């Protein structure tokens, strides 16, 4: 019983814990695919509009 | 006349003026010669793309932008560039323009097919599709060729694409009869230059006799220009071409790479005054797909076989050249860096690897069942890994633990030697048998190797040599 | 001794004088703005003059239109009036060579930034000699030396073969080059560090290292100022790629250190935007690939038809937290022969050099290495691919398999063999003699974290015991039965030496 | 003197001039502008030529407020490169982009004048000796020792003490060695600018009366002023350093800060200069600026000019080119992770990328050398822990690595160097430490003589037994 | 209402009127805290202010830079956020104590104007949306501010 208690408190803790991280990750994303992809617009349409 | 003056060099891009009794079309092959810097009597060639008006036109030229000057000459032949094409121009390796660069004697060049050409129409293209095997264990099981079709090498960082492509050669030159034709596109000039030398060894090139030699090297450089590299597919496209409805044999082009040409292609459009793509590349990408994958057609006059090398660029897929490259690909063979990383070679993923070829009833409907469970308990542990990788296989429920433990050992059973990478790895490779392959997976994934270490999987050519390695491995465990 | 006898090469260099025919190219110059000088008229100027200026500051046209040309500044022209005559020097950015370069930090325009004097100088080497031919040259077939461990273990160099350093910054990628440049100490190599675009204070720091090391004897450092003008930061590996063509060309193979390419890429980026060339990806020009590719294609290994010697190539490009898909990383991994990382946890965690094999390759392999540790350790790079992997799958260390437990040990003390200390360039037989005891599990039964300590003793009581052994196999490279029997003699010697104590 | 003249266009900060034909200014060259304002036409448009742009006509750049003037203005062309008051002139008096004493003190005198920038020293005047001097700041006496003569970069983003730092090390240094210690300020908040000045008149180094006794040139260029001004004001606080590193030929202590806004400044003008942008934004020439203000410091064969140089990290992005410049161009580079802050260590550095070359056993002693390493090993082990400790929890590891783990949490809070300027700030008065301390708190630490004190037991102490005795209190209260 | 001034151009003001709002915002208050008594003045938002200067930047075509930001924004702002200090009695030791009001995305702290104006001001203050939904009103998180 405290055995699949303990392995109760390693999940109840690591889920929580994995869902933090996939906020902080998911943010992290929203920010580099944001980031990335303005700056090949920004780039092509400087080289599309340099003529 | 038809005389006319460099306006503007920049780059391999050459604004060339021209009178107005004489403006030529596109893709014409243009020769300003006769100067460099030591007087020499240096041609360079360059051909057309866009004709920019008041009878002047901007090309790329196929060779280096030294040497000429504004305000000079240039000698166009009339006519787009033709490449000397025969048996004849087999064995020595030469130019985009077709001058033999094997510094030896020159093919007779009297047979001249123009580079540019017209694409077969499917009425013309064979549509028999038919089954090829060469040897290599992951490719004759799960991604089989067409002994017709277009063969795609989707490489990644320079991983086991080139080498693929040697051991490759190196098992279906001698098997192919008709002709065959690698194509240096682009291709790092040191390991271009280390397959010249196999294929002196191997005596496919015959180097004592040649015009016997059933292969046929054109090379360009990474060093040449772009305006070189672009058309060099074009170049070896159209041997095969030429191979493939006059000569209408047999005909296997290698080239590599063609994300080299690609590049090539990107690097000059941005000069020649044009807009940008997405990430990467030329807006001219589909269509310079368009004319390479639609003329590479195996015809119902005369066979082809295509494999290309396509290097892709940060390893990935979303990219456009690979985003349109599988699209005009039927053999796709997609490479890994977790693969290489963990040694198993080729480095294929045999979950993106895939085949227009491997229906069941056209490959067996028993080795179609090795290849869906093989892939399934790979997909299925390539899933589980990162679960692994957070908690502990002994914890992974054993129903799962089992397939883990069993898939771990088929991807490694199934990286197995080459003859030429044995250099890189210390054994002689192996030359497998698709039988001797279903046979060691029927054993793997149906679970009766189970009992076999996992290593005696690792670099193997052949089960009952993987049953002999476990002995050996149990042998050394006991000493 | 001065004024009292050089009146009469005063009139030797007076008398005697040209009063040439010289018609030129001369150009009234328009359009001068930051490094670069979009010149009116000068019609028949071929793309890569210099063109002499009224300061002396002289420039390469890089581009040129029907009206303009566009030329750089290799030397910033502080002061340069519209309109001045601007003429061409009609030759092509030819380069002098010697080998009284032999140690004078010496500047892309040729110049010695040494202090030592100015070198007489004959041939006038292009700064645009081709690649040499694709039939013409031979395979690399021949060892060249590390003097570090790993790298000649697992992934090899060879003379010719252009083998890639990449990584981070500060993880000792400049470190590695000079170690394996003052590795070369009888091997007859010219180094050629090309430092690009950093520290003068570092290539002061480098050159005293060298003056130590006494590796400046035969180097050539072509240093370049963070303050040159970004034409001649750019301009300076075409230099030294010349340079060392002029060695090569004899026979005397020779190693370039570009140091680094990534800083060549940047300031090439910066003259061509301001030529208004427009970019392609990452803001870059597209052609920095092309760029690279007349590079490191001028870098191989000669055959014996014109004279077998080598330009083994050593382009360090920087990534920035540790990627690869940064552009130039993207290039230049395509066209070089191979490439070793140098990752920031692999350095900071001890593993120094820090070259995981897992990402970590040379693509040409043993025939660019010794055949001795061909015998020995050929399989050792698979095996420790494998051990990474299976290290990181011994994550999960409940109940280990007897077996995967001695492959994990075994591994583990192999990798303990890869640490070496700062800048100990070992004997290749030493390299023989450590993967020798690795490959062949006399460490595997010894202390663990003691194989350092095994392996000084052991390296000092063979040298010192047998040093015949170094001698016989360097001089058949080759690991035979007496290399053998020397090796484990030896090894029961020292074993017992160090298990007491 | 030189040629007179008309401005043909102005456009906001960058501005077009026209001339007579036959000579046109230098490239570089300075030139001021009469112009107009509301009350008298002052000279105080100082101008600076960027590009001569063909028809007779240079685009030059501003340096003040650029309004109020027009097309057509009587332009005067001064002809040499922009001077600058040199000498005892500057010591102590806080000038500013041109040099004029904006401290409301005297004008200072031009008997001893210099433009505002020149060639690169040589290859020989480089120095020779990798030179170490210590701070009092443990984090960077153990894992980030200084080159002195060389340059010291301070990395980060906003808002994580790099100015502070900055101010904590000239509050160390400024009554510690070296001579002139000369701070400049590129884009400084000029509230913390004359804050800093308070501090150090306050402090006494700089001098009320008798200024001319300072060894502190505090030439700041305040983060309000326009792009060519911020585009400047580097070089003269540079040409201030070289100037006493070649004619007093003394060590200076050169503090700026932060170079980042110099080159956004360059950037800036460039984008109207017209000149095609470069990677992300920047203009195409931050290399050879970032190579022209690193260049033109260095150690030479009688002045270690120690530079202490932040570069504001945007964003916290490392890949970044105006990072990716610098520390090329330097020799410590220490980034200031931003998430340590959050955590609550003040300073807050990481030690992985944080580094030197002076890292060296030949320089620190092997002693050192090893200390070092044995701090970074394990910290290094505890990251490539701490990214899968976080998700799934502490104790699915060995007793080993949950040891490592507390020994490096250990040396991290043993690392909180408290701060004596900082006492204003959070409230505890900051401590001094050397290098006794730099061998003996890590000697506790990785031997094990501290190895039952909390993680709180060694936290914001700089001494390891003032961390014992803190312990000793925090055991006491129960 | 006699201790505002009350500036208010909203979303439906072209984007250089709303760029020019709080540098006018700043001018009064400059002639106010100047003629010797303390001022206080709110920018709110100063973010929408940069979104204004931006779009105005691309109306005019000059090239933006980080973040398709123009780099000029950091001057920007320090021009309308170094106008606010505490003059010493030298002048009448009026000061103008600013809250600009910077409203941030999903936290991101490390976004090009958040960073920006930290590295203007004289330092953060926090307020998190777990917070504020969190009932803790206001939201300030104490660790970081
Ligand atoms: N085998 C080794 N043992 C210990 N330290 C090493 C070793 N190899 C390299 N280093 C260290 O790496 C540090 C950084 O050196 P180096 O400048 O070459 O790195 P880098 O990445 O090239 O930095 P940069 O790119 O800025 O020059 C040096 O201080 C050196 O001591
Ligand atoms: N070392 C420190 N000691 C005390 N407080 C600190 C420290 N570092 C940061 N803080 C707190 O954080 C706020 C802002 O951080 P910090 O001052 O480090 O950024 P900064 O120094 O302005 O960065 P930069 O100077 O690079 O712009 C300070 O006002 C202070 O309240
Ligand atoms: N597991 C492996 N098996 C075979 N070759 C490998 C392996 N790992 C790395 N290599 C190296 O990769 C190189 C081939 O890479 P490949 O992609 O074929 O060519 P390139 O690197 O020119 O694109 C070989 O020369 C070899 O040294």
């Amino acid at each position: 019983a405290s055995e699949l208690a303990a392995r109760m408190t390693a999940m109840s803790n690591a889920t929580d814990n994995a869902n933090e991280l996939k906020k902080t990750l998911s943010i992290n994303y929203n920010r580099a695919r944001q980031a990335k992809i303005t700056g090949e617009i920004l780039e092509i349409v400087a080289g599309a509009n340099a003529c | 006349k038809n005389l006319g003056r460099i306006a503007q060099i920049i780059g391999p891009v050459l604004d060339v003026a021209f009178p107005p009794g004489k403006m030529p079309n596109i893709y014409n092959a243009l020769i300003v010669k006769g100067r460099d810097t030591a007087g020499q009597p240096m041609n360079v060639t360059c051909e057309v793309q866009q004709l920019l008006g008041n009878n002047r036109v901007r090309a790329v030229a196929m060779s280096a932008t030294d040497g000429l000057t504004r305000g000079m000459e240039v000698i166009d032949t009339g006519a787009p560039l033709s490449v000397p094409v025969g048996g004849a121009t087999l064995g020595r390796i030469f130019n985009v323009l077709g001058e033999p660069v094997d510094n030896l004697g020159p093919v007779d060049t009297r047979t001249t097919s123009p580079i540019h050409r017209s694409a077969p129409a499917f009425t013309q293209l064979d549509t028999k599709l038919s089954i090829f095997e060469t040897g290599i264990k992951v490719v004759d099981l799960l991604a089989p060729y067409r002994r017709g079709g277009k063969i795609g090498l989707f490489g990644g960082a320079g991983v086991g694409k080139t080498v693929l492509i040697m051991e490759l050669i190196n098992n279906i030159a001698k098997a192919h009869g008709g002709v065959s034709v690698f194509g240096g596109v682009g291709e790092r000039t040191r390991e271009g230059n280390d397959l010249y030398m196999e294929m002196k060894e191997s005596g496919v090139i015959n180097e004592q006799n040649i015009a016997e030699s059933k292969v046929a090297l054109v090379y360009g450089q990474m060093n040449e220009p772009p305006g070189a590299r672009m058309r060099v597919g074009l170049t070896a496209l159209t041997m095969a071409e030429y191979f493939r409805d006059v000569n209408e044999q047999d005909v296997l082009l290698f080239i590599d790479n063609i994300f080299r040409f690609v590049q090539a292609g990107s690097e000059v459009s941005a000069l020649l005054g044009r807009m940008p793509s997405a990430v990467g590349y030329q807006p001219t990408l589909s269509t310079e797909m368009g004319s390479l994958q639609e003329r590479i057609t195996s015809t119902k006059e005369g066979s082809i076989t295509s494999i290309q090398a396509v290097y892709v660029p940060a390893d990935d897929l979303t990219d456009p050249a690979p985003a349109t490259t599988f699209a005009h690909l039927d053999a796709t063979t997609v490479l890994s860096r977790g693969l290489a990383a963990k040694g198993i070679y080729p480095a294929v993923d045999p979950l993106d690897s895939t085949s227009t070829m491997l229906q069941p009833r056209i490959v067996g409907e028993e080795h179609y069942e090795i290849a869906q469970r093989v892939k399934e308990t790979l997909q299925r542990y390539k899933e589980l890994q990162d679960i692994i990788a957070i908690l502990g296989l002994d914890e992974l429920s054993e129903e799962d633990r089992l397939t883990v433990a069993r898939a771990r050992k088929i991807e490694r059973f199934l990286s197995q030697p080459f003859f030429v990478a044995e250099v890189f790895t210390g054994s002689p490779g192996k030359y497998v048998g698709l039988a001797e392959t279903i046979r060691g997976f029927q054993l793997i994934l149906s679970g009766e190797l189970d009992s076999l270490p996992e290593q005696a999987f690792y670099l193997v050519g052949n089960i009952d040599e993987a049953t002999a390695k476990a002995m050996n491995l149990e042998m050394e465990s006991k000493l | 001794i001065r004024a009292d006898e050089i009146s009469k090469i005063i009139r030797e260099r007076i008398e005697g004088y040209n009063r040439e025919v010289k018609v030129v190219n001369t150009g009234t110059v328009l359009q001068v703005g930051d490094g670069i000088a979009r010149i009116h008229g000068l019609d028949e100027v071929m793309a890569g003059e210099l063109v002499e200026f009224e300061e002396g500051t002289i420039g390469i046209a890089l581009n040129l239109e029907s009206n303009n040309v566009g030329v750089v500044l290799m030397g910033d022209g502080l002061m340069i009036q519209e309109g001045s005559s601007v003429k061409a020097t009609g030759r092509i950015a030819q380069i002098p060579v010697s080998e009284a370069y032999l140690g004078r930090v010496i500047n892309a325009l040729a110049k010695p930034i040494d202090g030592r004097g100015e070198i007489t100088a004959s041939e006038s080497r292009l700064i645009e000699s081709p690649a040499p031919g694709i039939m013409s040259r031979r395979s690399v077939y021949e060892p060249l030396q590390t003097g570090l461990i790993a790298i000649d273990a697992m992934i090899p160099v060879g003379r010719g073969q252009r083998e890639l350093i990449i990584g981070d910054r500060q993880t000792g990628k400049t470190a590695v080059a000079t170690d394996t440049i003052l590795n070369q100490q009888g091997q007859n190599v010219i180094c050629v560090y090309v430092a690009i675009g950093q520290k003068a204070s570092s290539v002061a720091q480098v050159v005293t290292n060298f003056q130590e090391r006494g590796a400046m004897e035969y180097t050539i450092v072509v240093a370049e100022t963070a303050d040159s003008p970004a034409t001649l930061q750019y301009l300076a590996p075409y230099t030294g790629a010349a340079l060392a063509e002029y060695f090569m060309y004899r026979e005397r193979h020779t190693l370039i250190i570009y140091d680094d390419l990534s800083k060549q890429a940047q300031a090439y980026r910066q003259m061509s935007l301001l030529l208004r060339r427009p970019p392609g990806r990452e803001a870059y020009p597209g052609d920095v690939f092309y760029l690279h590719s007349r590079l490191l294609e001028r870098a191989a290994k000669l055959s014996s038809l014109l004279g077998e010697g080598s330009m083994t190539a050593l382009p360090i490009v920087e990534t920035q937290a540790g990627d690869v898909s940064a552009y130039i990383p993207t290039n230049v991994i395509s066209i070089t022969d191979g490439q070793i990382f140098l990752s920031a946890d692999l350095f900071n965690a001890g593993i120094r050099p820090a070259i995981n094999v897992g990402i970590s390759v040379s693509r040409v392999g043993s025939a660019a290495q010794i055949k001795a540790m061909k015998k020995v350790a050929g399989k050792l790079k698979l095996e420790l691919a494998q051990f990474a992997e299976l290290e990181a799958f011994a994550q999960f260390a409940s109940d280990l398999d007897k077996a995967t437990q001695n492959q994990l040990a075994r591994g583990q003390r192999l990798r303990e063999l890869l640490k070496q200390p700062q800048s100990a360039p070992l004997t290749v037989e030493e390299q023989v003699m450590t993967i020798y005891t690795g490959t062949n599990g006399y460490l595997d039964s010894l202390e663990l974290d003691q194989v350092r300590k095994y392996l000084v003793e052991l390296r000092t009581y063979v040298k010192t015991n047998k040093p015949e052994f170094q001698e016989i196999i360097s001089s058949t490279k080759t690991f035979t039965e007496e290399a053998e029997a020397l090796l484990k003699e030896a090894i029961q010697e020292q074993m017992e030496r160090f298990l007491l104590q």
